[PDB]
């Protein structure tokens, strides 16, 4: 995604959510995060560290630091070294998440090494075997066999798009290796959609295989609705068909809904309700400005009134027709107020 | 550079394609209303035409024309302009009343003397009886329309849903009503001034119908034009895509060569 | 060109298309700046040509719009007419 | 008063149940101007 | 594969994955060897390496190796030399599309983008060719017809035109094989339909003999014999 | 037959009796009637096709018995039920308006119309 | 033109038409036609050969072959050698024809050779002596002066343009 558009911010949001699971005893719920700061100013990382300390995330966080000042050999080995740390957790059968940020600066460091070692540089003046480096690194992220102990080492490489360029040699290689992409978009950022993720250009090759069953149930619709909203997006600029206009109402409210104030993650047991409301289209009846107020209020209404439901959603992790029934009732009741 | 200048221009073409698509759809929406109206209006007109036929209508002069202020709705403006000019050969001394900026401009060049009355604030709106009535009222007062024993009006008959033919018709004056022979095969004595009332009445009924026919043809033409545009934009997209792709490769090659040359030394 | 642009205090781009358009010598004053302002400009000419820049700048925007040939307001056509002259 | 002015006015008055379709109301009231052309020359576009 | 072909005398089918990454690997080895990277980075030995590889893929007098290869186009630049060189070696291209999969048609083959150079009146027979050509023409006309037919209205179709639309939509459904590997995966019993019976099936559809059996009674249905059953079930 | 046609709508454009309010007073038409042309005043109208009758308030128009017995009424849009209180309130304002200002005539048509409305 | 638009077929038709003329007894109606297959699959050539032998056109024609498998220096030497055979016919004063299919693949071959000799790349990485190769090859195809014999050697060099944008160096 787009250069320093809170690329680190998008990443940081995940780390905060890992606190919730981390607090829980289960070590499948203890993802021991690693943020790998490559070529990053000590001040910037100090701010990161300070923010992490503020959210008390330091107590499972590891910050592998190869700062801007730290030289290109350290930078070259920085993701690889970090990965090895990850192996220990993984080997113990535990889970962890390593965020390599950003391989774009890793590439440059390798470029510096190679050119200085007089090795012929590859495409776009980035070493020829930079692909080989990336392929080795990115294939170390693995969900191990039950036989050889179930462990994992989730990874989320960060690539900085040089003016949104995704055709560049370092992006193209990485794009092939990766199992999904998330593509941040400048227009969306400007249009105040934070996260500024363009979900059209975001893809997952693992996708629905992992995700809560409950959340899967109430978000098949969401994919389809949003799909129409995107197509009928350009129809937003006169005298418009009723069908398109209905889509626009549902779609616009959804677009506002997926805004989230960055550095605040949400609990899944309350994510499922918000999307459910949208699915039941009761949010169609809620004014755009009032979506935000509605959201927090709806959550509080659920927290007081239907905290049985919240606990049920959480613990069952699945939604029975009876649970969806009760949930709908709650949504209707809140929507009425 | 080349690559980026191609790309920005290609983006323009993309936006153009999208807009011309959008415009075609919005035009379709508007077209539905236009057509709906046109039936009801035409039915009213046909009942009057039944009178004129049975009456045997027996038709300085006026030329009235209808187009919109706005453009980019077919060749409505200039095909009608050419056909007005043809009928301005048919009557050089006629006073042209131009309803629509686009027809106004073109004729204004050919004779500015003939432009006598012109009307603004019609073109962006759908035809309405209120407008027709007022225009008629002004035609009578300002142009003394009855004095000119020939009136002719130009509009666009929406020949097919894919076509528009600029068309004209003659409005039937009080003089026309007077000298209609089988007028007398309708009973009136002198109780009402039926020529002077009916003239006024058919001035508007005919004018509204002409506007409705015209508007439908105009909006349909706009839809058609904007559709063909989208196709043209696609072709240009493809042409710039090949250029973009080739240009991208060439830059890469030229850069590579420079590095290689440096390395070779 | 990049090296020189930094060194110099102004650039005086001439556009070839504008040569053909009939300004001979041609100009291309969008790509011509002198950031040393109205220094070394005769005082009389500074007074008179004060809004010459504004008119031309407005003309540049207006002319582009005019090429799209959308229904122009009188204010734009005042600019357009003024600019052309 | 002109016959067609008379009917128009009557139609406009008659759309004053009291509450009526928007299209009726719009069809009974639309703004316009008339730019008389004295020659080229032209009295100013003014509300028809 | 060659041990199978040459030394077990049996026909083989050899899949290769991305040939882009075959190229990338070759390109790297060139650079490592220090050799001047030829245009668009690709190795100067790009052509020759494919030439050796894909002439060891051939019909010998004792066997034949068929090879299915995957071409990962570099940002869809067919213009790029590496795809072009591949396409020269390639004889046919099967162009699966997701639109087709989204029409529920499994196989996912985009019929107007799949071509082989063995499709000929001579090579695969005049009958086979003619049947194919008619079906192709039908599909080609159908797609183009559907563009403005859908928008303008299906009533804009003439009796002849809607005969074609009906036939086409019947063919479109008839294409989908509920095939055996995906007997589980789609959930519907497989259909392996022999070549002779494939030609036969399309000849009959061309004669519109099943233009009385609706289009959805061919959906996920195999050959002509199969849709006799489905026709019966449709009625019943 | 009868053709009763409005600009925005259409009504009857078979109709055995038609009762019309005209510059000739009130006119009733059944089958052939003289091939008259009369301007219709603002009206309370009854139109009967067979014995069944539908009643219309019409903003005036024109009446023409065509010489082929195809009755043709062409009139400008007002339905009786759609028109049929606010106008009476409005008329009070409009009457005041006559004092200051064509508008005098406008309000005059409006009073004529109000009286006619009061008739229903 | 573009790859396998029956690229081979155009040349084949010429050879076929010149069956009746060539099966003439007039030596001034003897074309001796050479098909140089450069960068072509050996299988494809074998099908072509079988096609040619079906139309029995082989008996008046030569096939020179430098397949895709065959190494780049052999490919480099393939047009030159073929042209020598053509000159023997030419120097019989007898008409000949030579189709260099695909001379574009010959360009790639010379490019490969040049790069592998670490000689500097030319435009589009095709060396600057790519021109020299083609000009030498092509201008060796001629119908000599009547004194020196009427031996033609008609050249039809078959260029496979990628993109069909013929503003391309080769």
């Amino acid at each position: 995604g787009d250069r320093q558009t809170g690329k680190t911010a998008v990443a940081l949001d995940t780390i905060l959510n890992q606190k919730r699971w981390n607090n829980g005893s289960d070590e499948s719920k203890k993802l021991y995060c690693v943020y790998v700061a490559v070529g990053q100013k000590r001040s910037t990382v100090a701010q990161l560290v300070q923010t992490l300390e503020q959210h008390d995330a330091m107590k499972y966080s590891i910050i592998v630091a190869a700062t801007a000042s730290e030289a290109a050999p350290l930078q070259y080995l920085a993701p690889f070294t970090a990965a090895s740390i990850g192996e220990w957790f993984r080997d113990n059968g535990k889970h962890a998440l390593i965020v390599y940020d950003d391989l774009s600066k890793q590439a440059v460091a390798y470029r510096q090494l190679s050119l200085l070692l007089r090795r012929p540089p590859g495409r776009e003046a980035y070493p020829g075997d930079v692909f080989y480096l990336h392929s080795r690194l990115l294939e170390r992220a693995a969900k191990l066999s039950e036989k050889e102990g179930s462990g994992s080492l989730t990874a989320l490489p960060v690539i900085e798009t040089q003016g949104g360029d995704v055709s560049a040699y370092i992006p193209t290689n990485v794009i092939s290796i990766t199992d999904g992409q998330i593509f941040l978009e400048a227009e969306l950022f400007y249009k105040g959609i934070r996260p500024a993720i363009n979900v059209g250009l975001s893809v997952s090759r693992v996708g629905s295989a992992a995700q809560v069953k409950a959340l899967k149930q109430v978000a098949g619709s969401l994919k389809l609705f949003l799909a129409q909203y995107r197509e009928v997006a350009a129809f937003a600029q006169s005298d418009l068909d009723a069908s398109t206009k209905q889509t626009l109402v549902r779609g616009e409210r959804l677009t506002q809904l997926l805004k989230q104030n960055q550095y605040s993650p949400l609990a899944t047991e309350e994510q499922v309700p918000l999307i459910y409301a949208g699915v039941n289209g009761h949010l169609d009846g809620i004014e755009l400005s009032r979506i935000g107020e509605f959201e927090s209020s709806f959550l509080s209404y659920l927290k007081s009134n239907h905290n049985e439901l919240l606990t049920e959603i959480r613990e069952k992790g699945e939604l029975s027709k009876e649970l969806l029934a009760s949930l709908k009732s709650a949504t209707e009741s809140f929507v009425a107020t | 550079a080349t690559l980026k200048e191609v790309e920005m221009r290609l983006k323009s073409i993309k936006n153009i394609e999208k807009i011309t698509k959008t415009m075609k759809i919005v035009a379709s929406t508007r077209l539905s209303k236009a057509e709906k109206a046109k039936i009801s209006a035409k039915k009213m007109d046909e009942a009057e035409q039944l009178f004129y036929k049975n009456a045997e209508t027996k038709n300085k002069e006026l030329i009235v024309a209808i187009t919109s202020d706005k453009g980019l709705c077919g060749s409505i403006h200039s095909q009608l302009a050419k056909a007005v000019r043809r009928h301005l050969n048919d009557q050089p001394n006629a006073d042209i009343v131009t309803i629509g900026d686009k027809i106004k401009m073109q004729l204004l060049r050919t004779h500015p003397n003939n432009i006598k009355l012109s009307i603004n604030g019609i073109g962006k709106d759908a035809p309405t009886f209120q407008e027709s009535a007022l225009i008629a009222d002004k035609l009578l007062s300002v142009m003394k329309a009855g004095t000119y024993p020939k009136i002719s009006i130009f509009y666009n008959d929406p020949v097919s849903s894919l076509s528009f033919e600029p068309s004209e018709k003659p409005i039937f004056n009080a003089k026309t009503i007077e000298q209609s022979p089988s007028f007398g095969k309708f009973e009136i004595d002198t109780d009402a001034n039926v020529p002077r009332d009916l003239f006024e009445y058919t001035l508007a009924n005919q004018m509204l119908t002409a506007m409705a026919q015209g508007y439908a043809a105009e909006i349909s033409a706009r839809r058609n034009a904007m559709d063909n545009a989208s196709k043209n934009a696609g072709d240009m997209i493809n042409r710039y895509s090949i250029l973009y792709n080739r240009t991208r490769q060439a830059v890469i090659t030229n850069e590579l060569v420079d590095i290689i040359t440096g390395a070779s030394s | 060109p990049t090296n020189v642009i930094s060194i110099t205090d102004g650039q005086i781009f001439l556009e070839a298309e504008l040569f053909y358009k009939g300004i001979r010598p041609a100009i291309n004053v969008g790509l011509s700046v002198s950031r040393v302002g109205s220094a070394a400009q005769v005082k009389a000419l500074k007074q008179v040509a004060g809004s010459l820049k504004l008119f031309l700048a407005q003309y540049r925007e207006v002319a582009a719009f005019a090429q799209f040939g959308s229904d122009l307001d009188a204010s734009t056509k005042q600019t357009l007419v003024r600019g052309e002259r | 008063i002109s016959y067609a002015a008379y009917l128009n006015v009557a139609a406009q008055a008659i759309r004053s149940t009291e509450l009526q379709t928007a299209s009726v109301l719009n069809r009974s009231q639309t703004d316009a101007f008339y730019t008389q052309y004295k020659n080229a020359s032209e009295p100013t576009p003014i509300t028809k | 594969a060659e041990y199978f072909r040459d030394e077990e005398g049996q026909d083989v089918l050899l899949f290769i994955d991305n040939i882009f990454r075959f190229t990338q690997a070759g390109s790297e080895v060139s650079a490592l060897l220090g050799r001047i990277p030829s245009a668009v980075g690709y190795q100067p030995t790009l052509a020759t390496d494919m030439g050796l590889l894909q002439e060891r893929i051939t019909t010998t007098k004792k066997g034949s190796v068929t090879s299915v290869q995957a071409v990962y186009v570099p940002a869809d630049d067919l213009t790029d030399p590496a795809p072009a060189t591949t396409f020269a070696h390639l004889d046919a291209t099967t162009v699966l599309s997701r639109g087709i999969s989204e029409l529920g048609i499994y196989p996912a083959v985009d019929p107007l983008d799949s071509k082989s150079r063995l499709l000929d009146a001579a090579v695969v027979g005049q009958e086979h060719y003619d049947v194919a050509s008619k079906v192709q023409e039908t599909l080609q006309t159908y797609k183009s017809l559907q563009d403005i037919i859908a928008i303008l209205g299906m009533d804009e179709l003439s009796e002849q035109d809607k005969l074609t639309v009906e036939r086409a939509r019947k063919i479109q459904r008839f294409l989908s094989q509920p095939f055996a590997v995906a007997e589980v995966f789609t959930g519907i019993p497989g259909k392996l339909v022999r070549l002779k019976d494939t030609v036969a099936s399309f000849k009959a559809v061309l004669e519109g003999k099943y233009d009385n059996i609706p289009e959805h009674a061919f959906y996920m249905v195999g050959g002509i014999e199969d849709v006799v059953a489905k026709a019966e079930k449709l009625a019943a | 037959k009868l053709q009763f046609a409005l600009p925005h709508e259409t009504l009857y454009s078979e109709v055995t009796q038609v009762n019309l309010p005209a510059k000739s007073g009130r006119i009733g038409v059944l089958a052939n009637h003289v091939p008259t042309v009369e301007q219709l005043l603002p009206g309370v109208v009854e139109v009967m096709e067979g014995s069944n009758s539908k009643k219309f308030f019409i903003s005036g128009g024109f009446a023409t018995v065509q010489p082929d017995s195809q009755l043709c009424v062409t009139a400008i849009e007002a339905p009786l039920e759609s028109f049929s209180e606010n106008i009476k309130n409005l008329l009070a304002e409009a009457k005041k308006n006559v004092s200051s200002s064509r508008e005098a005539a406008e309000a005059a048509i409006q009073v004529e119309v109000l009286e006619n409305l009061q008739s229903v």
